[PDB]
């Protein structure tokens, strides 16, 4: 569907290239990965050709340029619904009420969708452990400096660094005690594990934890829960490692849950949304409700939403605070529109039309978030998303290793690392260490973000630049606008900026970090009762 | 756990070998060829009503236990070439041995365990 084998002949190694073409000009299977992969293998025997050999070479960078649109053209070409599952993951503890409100206005909306809420049958105790280290560590900085943090002018970031260092040493203990446990002949469960980790060193009472590890399993047993262990989600070692470095070394939840979603739509396809995300709003619903001025775009959509819940209730407690600040006559506008009538609030998200060679992704700052996904069951894209994260782990453990079995504290391991990282570097993917340098802080300092390059939105450009110019392991490049696009999350079907979206549950910023600090000075000299 | 049994083996031929000790454990066979990753071969759980195969020996291999002997066993049938390695038995808290036949993580030592080579 390109020039054809005489055309190229026509118009300038080389003898491979035209039977590559003749191949693919002739390939006419409705196998849309044969397609593709037929396209890649003629990329490359260009490429090989031009190199060696850098007459020829005008007409085959027009092909090349062809080649390109043929990707856009293969990808929109039969496009068919994705199956209709929403997958939803909690691990680590207790799935909230919150969430599971959330989740249900997704089934309310959607009752054909089949809903999986993926959790891990053997670690509902991570949270409770990730919480008895903060807050041990918080205890020893805050008493540490004692003398320090009654001066106005003290730095927060001190307490936060010097608490990371009692937060690493106390990460360590555990990750040596559960080593030591797996290696029993008689394996025993991660919750055995960290039961009696928190028993025999926090103090902790063996009765408590035990009816609160089978509460959360009858609770996430009773909505949708589907055990990633259990259901053969993961195939792949590499992939369960990574998956069990973030349970269970970090304590990332969400860098956790980063692999279960790639993995729950590669094995069954669907659509993948964070506990967080709500249904999209019902369209042109807000202009016959004009909106202010003084209000801005986000905010006005978090607004919508606040209108919705004050009337309706579907969640809640829901906030109300950004709606309540302003005019009556708009509260009973929008009060009028609400009580006058679900599917007319929120919209149903029916037949999603995606290409099986793809993944959507939302968006945020006209960058990806992969909040929301949606993909059929193997697609080529989402695989590319797989094998970027497992050479992005690759890349990371090989210089964290080192750093991380040798015995020494954080600020010693920290330089190790780092240097391993920066000493020997070079230029090219240099961006990509630097976002991982804070690696073993993410979750407990702010502004350390590691995952996003990891895991994350990251794995994801550059799996898209993967896929746009049939290339594989692409570090730091990214696509232009239009390429991007190509595979936007449809925004009609998701409201992205509910409240809970404004808590990250793995990350803080530096306004949050100073609020918290200052808590935690105000409850240690006020005392508690 | 001691894994006892085997040995060489004919392609097409049979092999019984034995894990020695876990009544109330679920038990798994895993097996590591020379130069690859481990992997799962079998469960059994700990009444020993449900089992449970890797793919590349679902319909060749049966697991069962003599509870009376302390002894789970793996019958090998059609061997052939690609089941050469060494083969270890593992005990199991969880059901039906967790994320199997996927291995836990930082689990780097499961005995002695007993060699099979299938050739020629
Ligand atoms: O204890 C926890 C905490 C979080 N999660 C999961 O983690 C997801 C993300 O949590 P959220 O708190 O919304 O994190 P975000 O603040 O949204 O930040 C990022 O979180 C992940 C990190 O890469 C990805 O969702 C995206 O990058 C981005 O949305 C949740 O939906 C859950 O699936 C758990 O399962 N258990
Ligand atoms: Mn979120």
């Amino acid at each position: 569907s390109l020039i054809s084998k005489e055309e190229l002949i026509k118009l300038a190694e080389y003898k491979t290239i035209l039977t590559n073409l003749d191949e693919y000009n002739k390939l006419t299977t409705n196998n849309n990965e044969n397609k593709y992969l037929q396209l890649k293998k003629l990329n490359e025997s260009i490429d090989v050709f031009m190199n060696k050999y850098k007459s020829r070479n005008r007409a085959l960078s027009n092909l090349k340029k062809d080649i390109l649109k043929e990707v856009i053209l293969i990808k929109n070409s039969n496009t068919s619904p994705v199956e209709k599952n929403l997958h939803f993951v909690w691990i680590g503890g207790e799935v909230s009420d919150i969430a599971l409100e959330y989740i249900k206005q997704w089934a309310d909306i959607n009752a054909e969708y089949n809903i999986k809420l993926w959790y891990d049958s053997e670690a509902f105790l991570v949270n409770t452990l990730k919480k008895a280290i903060v807050e041990s560590s918080t205890t020893e900085a805050l008493q540490l400096l004692e003398e320090e943090i009654q001066n106005p002018q003290f730095d927060n970031m001190k307490f936060y660094k010097k608490r990371m260092e009692f937060i690493y040493d106390r990460q360590k203990r555990f990750i040596n005690y559960y080593a030591s446990q797996i290696n029993k002949p008689t394996v025993p469960t991660i919750d055995d594990i960290i039961k009696s980790h928190l028993v025999s060193e926090y103090n902790r009472d063996e009765t408590v934890l035990e009816s609160y590890r089978t509460n959360s399993l009858r609770k996430i047993n009773s909505n949708h829960g589907i055990d990633i262990r259990a259901n053969s989600l993961f195939t792949e070692q590499e992939l369960l490692n990574i998956y069990s470095q973030e349970l269970l070394n970090r304590g990332n939840l969400a860098a956790a849950s980063d692999i279960v979603r790639l993995l729950a739509l590669k094995n069954f396809g669907g659509v993948y949304l964070d506990v967080d995300m709500l249904p999209g709003i019902h369209s042109d619903l807000f202009k016959t409700i004009s909106r202010p001025s003084s209000i801005g775009l986000d905010r006005w959509e978090m607004i919508k939403l606040e209108a919705i819940m004050k009337y309706k209730k579907y969640i809640n407690n829901y906030t109300s605070e950004n709606f309540d600040k302003l005019d009556q006559q708009l509260k009973d506008n929008f009060k009028l529109i609400i009580e006058s009538k679900k599917s007319e609030i929120f919209s149903k998200l029916e037949n999603l039309n995606v290409s099986d060679l793809e993944i959507k992704i939302a968006f945020a700052l006209g960058s990806v978030i992969n909040q929301a996904l949606i993909s059929k069951q193997g697609s080529y894209l989402t695989n590319l998303v797989i094998e970027q994260v497992k050479n992005r782990y690759q890349f990371l453990n090989q210089h964290l290793n080192p750093a991380i079995e040798s015995d020494n504290n954080f600020t010693d391991t920290t330089k190790i690392f780092h240097d391993s990282l920066f000493n020997s570097a070079t230029a090219e993917n240099s961006m990509f260490l630097t976002k991982i340098a804070p690696y073993l802080q993410v979750g407990f300092m702010p502004e350390a973000r590691s995952t996003i390059s990891l895991s994350g939105p990251g794995a994801y450009a550059s799996a898209y630049y993967d896929f746009i110019n049939l290339q594989e392991n692409t570090i730091e490049k990214t696509l232009k606008a239009s390429d991007l696009i190509e595979f936007k999350f449809p925004e009609n079907n998701l409201s992205q900026l509910t409240e809970q979206e404004i808590n990250s549950l793995w990350s803080f910023d530096q306004a949050s970090a100073k609020y918290q600090f200052e808590k935690y000075v105000r409850d240690y000299t006020g005392g508690s009762l | 756990l001691v894994e006892s049994g085997g040995g060489l083996v004919q392609p097409g031929g049979s092999l019984r070998l034995s894990c020695a000790a876990l009544d109330y454990s679920s038990i798994g066979w895993f097996r590591q060829a020379p130069g690859k990753e481990r992997e799962g071969v079998s469960c059994i759980s700990s009444s020993g009503d449900s089992t449970k195969y890797a793919d590349s020996v679902k319909g060749r291999f049966t697991t069962s236990r003599d509870n009376a002997k302390n002894t789970v066993y793996l019958q090998m049938n059609s061997l052939k070439p690609d089941d050469t390695a060494v083969y270890y038995c593992a005990a199991f808290r969880a059901t039906m041995c967790g994320v199997f036949p996927l291995s836990p993580y930082g689990k780097d030592d499961w005995g002695k365990g007993t060699l099979v080579t299938v050739s020629s």
